[PDB]
């Protein structure tokens, strides 16, 4: 009878606030530059789709 | 002489590419639009792999 766990009761909440500013969200994280060499932060995104596009 | 006629037009276009090729290269970090003359782009599903 040394190490007693507890718990505590309570509900845990999967609500439904304002959906479809979070859904938008995760694209302006992604950008795409209109130049031939990039800005070495979306140059190791677009390394890496030429990944994953060539394995489907 | 047809070859000294109509090749000689033919240098001339191929010495004329040669200045062109020199403005294109330009800074590293230079246009995606002006690269886009040598290398290609073509029509929907061209490039295979």
């Amino acid at each position: 009878n040394e190490n007693l766990f507890a718990s505590f009761i309570a509900p845990t909440m999967m609500g439904l606030p304002i959906v479809t500013l979070i859904i938008m969200f995760p694209s302006l994280l992604f950008p795409t530059p209109k130049r031939l060499i990039n800005n070495r932060t979306i140059s190791i995104q677009q390394w890496l789709i030429q990944l994953t596009s060539k394995q489907m | 002489a047809e070859f000294l006629s109509l090749s000689k037009a033919r240098i001339e276009a191929y010495e004329k590419e040669l200045e062109k090729m020199k403005n294109i290269i330009p800074f590293d970090q230079m246009t995606i639009e002006d690269l886009n003359e040598v290398f290609p782009e073509t029509k929907l599903d061209k490039k295979k792999y």
